[PDB]
RNA sequence: GCCACAGAGCA
DNA sequence: TATTTTTTTGCCTTCCGAAAATTTTG
DNA sequence: CAAAATTTTCGGAAGGCATGCTCTGTGGC
């Protein structure tokens, strides 16, 4: 969960401001490159 | 003279678009279409007729925002002042300390042109409940937050300072420490004890975030 | 659940002398850094060290 | 009044490698001063390999003191921890 | 009186226009004035770089002086191609500017990052570090390693 | 600090030399049994 | 004639950096239990791994 | 200033003197050059080498302005070439230099 | 290059051996007065160490 | 035995 | 006793008059 | 206002420092 400087939760829509960067984006990044490898897989699937 | 007048010229509006984008970035209330403003209008409106700077005419005063004010409760508005004498006598400076004690700004941002006199540099402590800070047209060319090399330094308030103590647990002597009189402490205007927040970003991971503390 | 178990042991372990791993790491490679002279981008005067 | 109660413990779950050589190196200590072991030794005589075997199948009584920064610690249990 | 300087920056040697493989000119210069180059009109000031380091933290602030750190050293590995990892550089630039200014791994930096007294007299100035901590009373904790 | 009675200037002042043991300065025996080579801080204590 | 620059280097390196430590809560610490990293690297991962 | 004395060959130095006037006195022996009336220089000819005209040639096959040179004293041509070239900031006009087709004298507008 | 038989299995080597006399010199750095070994031996008397 | 000096080995 | 050579190079800070610059008196 | 005290700057001199371990032989008190 994404918390502010304050230490309150964030709303969805400035989720990705820069002030609200903390020291799980790391895990974030990594969660997404692997999403977006087995997206690009399954469209590779579906293209053909 | 094309050299003696309109460099000056270029260069004290470029010099009032960066004050203008520091006062901006204290939290104080400057709309955005001011900042942009070009060099035709600011000849028509901060020029003399025949074309000479009004240094005097171009001083102002800044209020703080609601967002700023709610976040800080303590802020107060300022003046910046752009003199006109090309040395800094005690004079001047004395007579700006007297206008920002009387007035009762909560600061005050004085924007030299050539260079500061020691004797009017012992000023700057002289009015107890307000901070002076001293700035040279010549460092005020060019952005210095908007370079490649700088990132992001946000400045926290003490409720989230005290959010950051509590989380990782420490004492405020054990932070990083950045000087104050550094250029990037001198544009945000950081006093002793205040904590900023640094928004790395490095190619191995991506977007990180540093803190360190004014000394 | 093999790309998670090689990111869960790819963190550093608490503990670890990072700095000495970090000074050795910048100490070593300067033994086999034999000489070169280099130019800067075509320009067979500059000389940078 | 620094010991972390079990639910809320935020430490890794995993044996650093500092943890197992600290471990083997105790219990082969507490074998050499003779202590009883707890696993079917083959005839093994060395302290070391029979610490070996005693982590092998987590036969072993002793726990890591994990000491945060701000002083407080946290107790995990060798057999409870992933290796 | 004609060694006098009548025009341009009283630190720059010499000044080259580098036509690159893109085909655009960059103006690259010998030099110590950073502040006067990213000031001059025609230069754009937010991509004016150094490799000097303490010129970019006068200029620009300790963040950047810690990214001049690494983007040097990182260069000066990768030309040799000796493939060092970057986390150890970011490490190195990390203690070198955690103190509020770029110290330095010298006797004169350690003599200002370290409070320890027998780690800095185990190094360099052992008589002179022991006698000043004598004479200043202070109190070296048993933490470091050495 | 000056909590302390060794806190004072007229410490850094010598009025008494603390004279080394000898355990630190040892007389290192030559080949010839008669003479013994004396350390360089014993032969200053004496010239002191 | 570079061996001896490699080794003072080295050592003065080392000297410099061989206090720090990944403590337990993935922050990297001097001995005087002072922040110079709070996550190693910006991501807390081992080079080695 | 270098110059000898003829009765000794040792260095000339100026002097004021009680009168105010300098005169080439040589503190050796009894010799004084009075130079009232007369200039005395001594000329460092400094080396001039060949440098490019850096806006030479880009007058040719461009467009023309009826823009009076500044010389108007002189001449009256009203054609000139022009052209355009940014050398300053992107958020400042763009420079304009002309060149008079019949008296030169180069300059640069705005 | 000759043609050289293995010792150990007798056959034909599948590559032309290059086969000579070459002059050797031996050094007068031998492991007989290179090997060291002490476990527990003199010790200093100022510092008491080996 | 102490102290310097000199040469030699490995990158 | 008083003739009389060097035998690495680069970098660094502290000290300290000297001089330049600025403030302060009369 | 110009003498006069005070503060800051700017040179030149003075110390400090410069890879690791290992093995012999010779000389002098
Ligand atoms: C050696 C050189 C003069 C040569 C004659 C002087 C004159 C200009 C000086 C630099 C500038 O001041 C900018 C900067 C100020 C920082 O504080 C310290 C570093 C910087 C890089 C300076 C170093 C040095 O001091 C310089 C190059
Ligand atoms: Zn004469
Ligand atoms: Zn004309």
């Amino acid at each position: 969960v994404r918390y502010d400087n304050s230490g309150c939760l964030v709303k969805r829509e400035d989720l990705n401001k820069a002030e609200y960067v903390d020291q799980y984006d790391a895990e974030r990044d990594f969660y997404h490159s692997l999403r977006e490898y087995i997206n690009g897989k399954a469209t590779a699937l579906a293209n053909l | 003279m094309d050299q003696e007048n309109e460099r000056n010229i270029s260069r004290l509006w470029r010099a009032f678009r960066t004050v203008k984008e520091m006062v901006k970035d204290r939290g104080y209330f400057i709309t955005q279409e001011e900042v942009e403003l070009p060099l035709e209008d600011f000849k028509a409106k901060y020029c003399d007729s025949m074309g000479r700077p009004q240094r005097k005419m171009m001083s102002f005063q800044a209020n703080p925002t609601e967002e700023s004010i709610s976040k800080f409760p303590d802020m107060g508005s300022l003046w910046v002042e752009f003199c006109d004498e090309p040395s800094v006598g005690v004079k001047t400076m004395k007579t700006f300390v007297i206008h920002i004690q009387e007035k009762n700004f909560q600061t005050g941002i004085f924007v030299y042109q050539n260079n500061i006199t020691p004797s009017a540099m012992k000023l700057v402590p002289s009015i107890p409940p307000a901070t002076i800070e001293t700035f040279n047209e010549a460092a005020l060319v060019v952005n210095i937050t908007h370079h490649e090399l700088v990132p992001k330094h946000i400045r926290l308030s003490s409720d989230e300072k005290r959010e950051l103590l509590k989380r990782y647990r420490l004492k405020e002597s054990q932070l990083p420490r950045i000087q104050r009189a550094d250029p990037v402490a001198l544009y945000l205007g950081l006093k002793r004890g205040e904590v900023v927040k640094i928004i790395r970003k490095s190619e191995t991971s991506g977007r990180y975030a540093s803190y360190r503390i004014c000394m | 659940e093999i790309a998670l178990f090689k990111y869960r042991k790819a963190r550093l372990e608490p503990g670890t002398a990072i700095g000495a791993i970090g000074a050795q790491s910048i100490g070593e490679p300067g033994t086999q850094m034999t000489l070169k002279t280099f130019h800067f981008a075509g320009v067979a005067s500059m000389n940078v060290t | 009044e620094k010991a972390i109660p079990k639910d809320q413990r935020a430490t890794t779950p995993y044996m650093t490698k500092y943890e197992r050589a600290r471990i083997l190196g105790t219990r082969a200590l507490q074998i050499s001063m003779n202590a009883p072991v707890f696993v079917d030794l083959e005839g093994e005589t060395d302290p070391l390999r029979i610490a070996m075997k005693e982590l092998a199948e987590k036969k072993i009584p002793l726990v890591i003191r994990r000491y945060l920064p701000d002083g407080s610690f946290e107790d995990w249990s060798v057999e409870e921890l992933i290796v | 009186l004609p060694d006098v300087v009548v025009k341009g920056l009283p630190d720059i040697s010499r000044a080259v226009i580098n036509i690159r493989d893109d085909g655009k000119r960059e103006l690259l210069v010998e030099g110590y004035g950073l502040r006067d180059v990213m000031c001059t009109d025609g230069v754009i000031g937010s991509r004016t770089t150094t490799n000097h380091v303490l010129e970019v933290f006068s200029v620009l602030g300790i963040e950047a002086a810690r990214y001049s750190i690494i983007r040097e050293i990182n260069y000066t590995m990768s030309n040799h191609g000796m493939s060092v990892d970057p986390r150890h550089i970011q490490l190195l630039g990390d203690v070198m500017t955690y103190k509020g200014e770029v110290l330095g791994i010298t006797r004169f930096g350690l003599s200002k990052m370290r409070d320890s007294v027998l780690q800095l007299a185990s190094f360099e100035k052992t008589t002179d570090h022991l006698f000043d901590a004598a004479f200043y009373m202070k109190k070296d904790a048993v933490e470091g390693v050495s | 600090d000056a909590t302390v009675p060794s806190g004072r200037p007229e410490t850094y002042i010598w009025r008494y030399l603390p004279a080394p043991p000898v355990c630190i300065r040892p007389s290192v025996m030559m080949q010839d049994s008669p003479a013994s080579n004396e350390d360089d801080l014993t032969v200053k204590l004496t010239e002191i | 004639v570079k061996t001896a620059e490699t080794g003072y280097m080295s050592r003065r390196l080392m000297k410099s950096l061989e206090d720090l430590s990944c403590q337990y809560d993935n922050t990297v610490r001097t001995s005087a239990n002072g922040i110079v990293q709070f996550t190693y690297g910006g991501d807390g991962l081992d080079p080695l791994e | 200033m270098l110059s000898f004395c003829p009765s000794c060959n040792n260095m000339l130095l100026i002097t004021s003197g009680d009168s105010g006037v300098y005169t080439l006195a040589c503190r050796s022996c009894p010799y004084e050059f009075p130079i009232e009336g007369i200039e005395i220089y001594d000329r460092k000819k400094l080396p001039r080498k060949e440098v490019d005209d850096v806006l030479g040639g880009g007058w040719d096959n461009v467009d023309q302005t009826k823009t009076q040179c500044p010389n108007y004293d002189t001449c009256g041509g009203e054609s000139a070439y022009f052209f355009q070239l940014q050398i300053r900031s992107a958020d400042e006009p763009m420079t304009t230099f002309y060149k008079c087709v019949n008296c030169g004298h180069r300059w640069k507008e705005n | 290059k000759d043609m050289l038989y293995s010792g150990i299995t007798g056959e034909c080597l599948q590559a032309y051996i290059f086969f000579g006399p070459i002059y050797y010199q031996k050094l007068k750095h031998m492991v007989l007065d290179k090997m060291h070994a002490r476990a527990r031996g003199p010790r200093a008397v100022l510092t008491r160490q080996p």
